[PDB]
């Protein structure tokens, strides 16, 4: 009945919300200001007091120090560089050689050290976040994950039944079979549950423009590294980052070969890298180099095969575990007309036959329904298939 | 004046390079492989050139150099392409070694595991001298090597090293040392706490890296 | 701003007049409260007078420099525009949120310190690839599919209009969608009518411009094509003429073959990473399909293969129908003599038979289409 009544009164303390806000201050749409409300603290007092007695304290890199005196030689980015001196809130102890630090604009003396440089195309490739993928969605290779999980999280979890006994355990491993098997999956699996450093690499982003570019980011990579702990770095599609040597007449590929050896010498040789552990997955491993498949750097070599029947089985209750289906279908007689079909095409079937719901009218799928998806996906889209080049690697 | 090991690349040419600076009570400079290629010109030469001045300095030191076919790759003559910039840091490596002004102070010790991409003028016989090749361990080597890292493991005496040795063709010193590990790890499995014969042979399957295919129906 | 999210009585209810009488008292309570602030304490205009303050605190020369890194406690190394980089403090006004390294900030011209942020001008790629208007007309200008159109809609369209058919099922959509068939049947063409329809941002870049001339320029522009995509919206990308990665060959690309690979390789990850994808749909076009890589075409990268047939001989009736639709025919034409003229014309045919007779008629100035213009049409266009 109130038809207006309830909608003009909505519609005026709507704006008497506006008309009043605009005069609190939230408003002037800036171009880098704050709201005005919350830099009060630096209002009056550190307004002058970080930036009337606080001085800007250019930064630059050390040479060297010498003997008998502080004297330290000292460098910056184009300009010269010069003989300085510490300042007194800073010991002499930890202004060690090569190292960044703060110096005034007046006498050039020292403030205070500095993190290094980080190089930050080698920030970025730091996961920070974890996927939602657990090995209960791993399901088909029990034993593969099996022989993956006792290598890369037993000695992290419990580094005493290894240390006690009397072994240390292997370092790296790598994942390979044909495509959409199940590889790429199972590592999410692994950054999911684990608790160290997680650094993820692709392969195809060590290519660079110049020449040893590339070499310089495997290094930054291992610096960083080797500073934490434990930490644990993922190697993906290594068939981009080196194959083998094979070098003939005109120098070709010669670029990314450099970029592979400097891989291969910060993983074995002189003074190790401790606490790392790697994780490579490639699809054709047969291009790889004889010196990088070689243990103690790549031990455990995890073959992830076509499932067998009760792989295929399992994989049907695990993607079409939420979805509405008719109770009287079974399963097994699905994985007996898939004979050599990749997990991923399980899941193409179980997401294809669900649409068939969807286009008559009808709320759950139907035995029949998976039928009409499988010869579909199967034995009509077999034309491209993608396996049968890839079982042999070729 | 100069050393050049080389061959398989499980062999150990790192052990030796370990191992005699350890014993030497001088000044062991290491280097990598492509340590010594730089975006700018000029820079991967004066690099170089600071490494012998350096071990100029301290006058007993030796020099060592690690996978050198970064560098030592064989020169090409083209056009319309190809690298230039990485010869630039050989022809003075060759020079600054040996060639104008040579001393005897320093020892350079280069280890590649192949050999027929490297340029023939650093192999040829005063910048290299000495070129010694590690072969593939023949049986009682293999008979030793997994003797030595064995050594921390509670091992019973129902081991034996020439049968060992023996059922492990083809290996390399990395793949001996790599059966040591794994039969150390599959009794953890069955949570024995001393080693088998058995243990062993499971480990070489692991290493061998088999492909299993339900395959009985031989014999 | 955001001050309410809740509407769902929808009528003319009394919980609806309670809800908004009770944000009507907490509205005025804030206000009276904080009208009594300047009643005792007015010791400011707080319009201008802290706002002069900051004013003449930050200098009238305002130099533009770039972040690298982040110390929290409000001192950060900066860049300036020369190399020299300092060391400065942070001030209380910048709002530290809008600080990611790259991003330019406003610097002191005295002591350098940081004392704004600066919104981006970007970018002279983005513009490139991001299709601005909807293109042309609707589905019904195609014509003679009815199959492939429902097989599109299911996988784009569908998906974004109405979400709730896949959640009743239980189910997610699928991803990929590939287009094939000889060339000039309508690939294309269908790809018009879905930017026509949708809501979505539409992105669009040819295979043949995926490569470069330089090492590894390649990779690096799909993976900003990628970053775009997710960065704004639910997306689609349209990526046509991927075939053309891997036939040609051109001296402009230094790297061979083996430079080709490495940019597939790339591509071959963005589509099936182990990284949070998100909504971003992909479209492909292709003619030769037996080509390509097939470890690009398995299902979890692209899952729908659409295939395109030559026209058929009522189904062309219907093309030449839609080109001759607003022409002032003349009728001395039969149609029909037309159609099996050649025996397998395409759809780009017809319309290349039907924009050329048109031109014959204004040589002659004339505005009606006779029968010999279409005589000497296919002579034009087929034979030659
Ligand atoms: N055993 C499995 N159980 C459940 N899902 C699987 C399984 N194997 C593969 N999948 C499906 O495959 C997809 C991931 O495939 P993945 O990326 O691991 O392929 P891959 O083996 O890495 O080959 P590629 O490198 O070509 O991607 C996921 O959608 C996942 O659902
Ligand atoms: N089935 C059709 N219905 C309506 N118009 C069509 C049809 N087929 C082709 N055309 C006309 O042909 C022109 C070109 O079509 P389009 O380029 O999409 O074919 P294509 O297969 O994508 O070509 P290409 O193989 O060269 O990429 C379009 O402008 C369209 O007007
Ligand atoms: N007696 C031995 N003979 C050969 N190799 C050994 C021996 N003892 C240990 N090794 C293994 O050889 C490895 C040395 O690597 P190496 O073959 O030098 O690499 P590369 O030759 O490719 O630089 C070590 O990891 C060590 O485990
Ligand atoms: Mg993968
Ligand atoms: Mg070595
Ligand atoms: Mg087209």
């Amino acid at each position: 009945t109130y038809s207006r009544q309830i909608k003009q009164v909505e519609d005026d303390i709507q704006q008497l919300l506006k008309k009043i806000n605009e005069l609190t201050g939230i408003k002037e749409s800036d171009t880098g200001l704050a709201p005005p409300a919350l830099w009060d603290l630096a209002a009056d007092k550190q307004t002058l007091q970080s930036e009337q007695p606080l001085q800007v304290a250019r930064c630059t890199k050390i040479i060297n120090a010498d003997s008998e005196d502080p004297k330290y030689i000292i460098n910056v980015k184009q300009f010269a560089k010069f003989v300085v001196d510490l300042s007194d809130q800073v010991a002499p102890t930890d202004i060690e050689e090569g190292m960044r630090v703060g110096v005034d604009r007046n006498k050039y003396q020292i403030h205070i050290p500095l993190p290094p440089k980080i190089d930050p195309t080698v920030t970025m490739m730091q996961v920070e976040e974890k996927p939602d993928v657990t090995y209960s969605d791993v399901g088909g290779c029990k034993e593969q994950i099996e022989k993956l999980r006792e290598v890369v999280e037993t000695p992290l979890l419990h580094p005493e039944r290894f240390v006690n006994l009397g072994i240390e355990p292997p370092k790296g491993v790598l994942l390979f079979g044909p495509p959409g098997t199940g590889k790429t999956l199972c590592a999410r699996a692994v950054a999911n549950r684990t608790d160290a450093c997680f650094i993820r690499v692709i392969g195809s982003e060590l290519v660079q423009k110049y020449v040893g570019e590339g070499a310089r980011m495997v290094r930054e990579l291992f610096e960083m590294a080797r500073t934490k702990k434990a930490c644990l770095i993922f190697f993906d599609e290594i068939d981009a980052i080196g194959g083998a040597r094979f070098d003939d007449g005109a120098g070709g590929d010669n670029e990314v070969q450099r970029t592979m050896l400097e891989l291969i010498n910060q993983l074995d040789g002189f003074d190790p890298r401790g606490n790392i552990k790697v994780l490579m997955a490639t699809n054709r491993p047969d291009t790889l180099d004889p010196a990088l498949m070689r243990p103690g750097r790549l031990d455990r070599k995890i073959e992830f095969s076509l499932p067998d029947l009760e792989g295929r089985t399992h994989i049907f209750k695990i993607h079409a575990r939420s979805m509405s289906v008719e109770r009287d279908i079974r399963f097994e007689l699905l994985a007996r007309l898939c004979p050599n079909s990749t997990g991923a095409e399980i899941r193409s079937v179980c997401t294809e036959a669900g649409m068939f719901a969807i286009r008559a009218r009808r709320k759950i799928a139907t035995e029949k329904d998976f039928l009409e998806a499988v010869n579909k996906v199967i034995k009509s889209y077999a034309k491209f298939s993608a396996t049968p080049r890839y079982m042999t690697y070729n | 004046k100069g050393v050049l090991m080389y061959g398989p690349p499980g062999t150990g040419k790192t052990l030796l390079a370990r191992a005699c600076a350890a014993q030497t009570k001088a000044t062991f400079l290491k280097l990598a492989g492509p340590q010594l290629v730089q975006m700018f010109i000029g820079d991967g030469a004066k690099l170089v050139r600071d490494a012998f001045a350096l071990a100029k300095e301290k006058a007993p030191s030796i020099i060592f150099i690690d996978e050198l076919d970064a560098i030592g790759t064989k020169r090409f003559d083209s056009e319309k392409a190809g690298d230039r910039e990485v010869q630039r840091t050989m022809l003075e490596l060759l020079n600054q070694l040996d060639g104008f002004q040579p001393n005897t102070q320093v020892k350079v010790i280069a280890a590649t595991n192949r050999v027929d991409i490297l340029d023939p003028a650093l192999l040829r016989s005063g910048r290299l001298d000495r070129k010694i090749e590690f072969p593939m361990p023949n049986e009682e080597a293999r008979a030793r090597i997994m003797q030595i890292h064995s050594r921390k493991m509670n091992v019973s005496p129902d081991v034996n090293y020439e049968e060992l040795a023996r059922c492990t063709d083809d290996f390399n010193g990395a793949q001996c040392k790599a059966v040591c590990v794994e039969a150390g790890m599959i009794a953890l499995r069955r949570g024995a706490t001393e080693l088998t014969h058995e243990d062993y042979m499971e480990g070489i399957l692991e290493v061998q890296a088999k492909k299993k295919a339900n395959l009985q129906y031989y014999a | 701003a955001s001050k309410l999210p809740l509407v769902t009585p929808h009528t003319q209810c009394r919980l609806k007049l309670l809800k908004l009488e009770r944000i009507k008292d907490y509205l005025l309570m804030e206000e009276e409260f904080i009208r009594n602030q300047e009643q005792m304490k007015p010791l400011e205009e707080k319009q201008e007078e802290e706002r002069s303050k900051v004013d003449d605190l930050r200098g009238t020369p305002m130099s533009v420099g770039t972040l690298e890194e982040i110390i929290d406690d409000n001192h950060a190394i900066v860049s300036t525009s020369v190399g020299s980089e300092h060391y400065v403090s942070i001030l209380s006004f910048v709002d530290k949120d809008l600080l990611e390294p790259g991003c330019s900030v406003l610097l002191n011209h005295k002591v350098h310190a940081v004392i704004g942020v600066l919104m981006d001008d970007t970018d002279p790629l983005v513009t490139v690839m991001k299709v601005e208007k909807a293109p042309q007309e609707t589905y019904a200008d195609i014509g003679g599919l009815d199959n492939q159109i429902q097989e599109i809609k299911e996988s784009v369209e569908l998906p974004l209009t109405h979400p709730e058919y896949y959640e009743e099922m239980g189910i997610k959509p699928p991803k990929g969608v590939i287009l094939y068939g000889p060339p000039g049947t309508g690939k294309t063409l269908l790809a018009k009518a879905v930017a026509n329809q949708t809501s979505a941002t539409f992105l669009r870049v040819v295979g043949s411009e995926l490569i470069q001339k330089y090492l590894g320029d390649g990779p690096k522009l799909v993976r900003e094509l990628f970053r775009v995509a997710e960065e704004h919206a639910p997306s689609i990308v349209f990526i046509d003429e991927i075939d053309a990665i891997g036939t040609k060959r051109y001296d402009s690309n230094s790297g061979g073959e083996r430079e080709i690979q490495r940019t597939m390789l790339e591509l071959l990850n963005q589509l099936d990473g182990f990284d949070s994808r998100g909504d971003v749909k992909v479209i492909m076009a292709t003619n030769r399909i037996e080509t390509l890589d097939p470890a690009l075409i398995r299902p979890g990268r692209i899952d729908r293969k659409i295939e395109f047939p030559l026209p058929d001989e009522k189904t062309k009736k219907r093309i030449f129908q839609i080109h001759t639709s607003r022409m002032t025919l003349a009728d001395d034409v039969t149609l029909d003599d037309l159609i099996m003229a050649k025996d397998d014309l395409s759809g780009a045919d017809i319309k290349a038979i039907c924009t050329e007779a048109g031109l014959m008629a204004l040589r002659e100035r004339r505005m009606k289409v006779t029968n010999e213009d279409f005589k000497k049409s296919k002579e034009n266009v087929l034979y030659k």
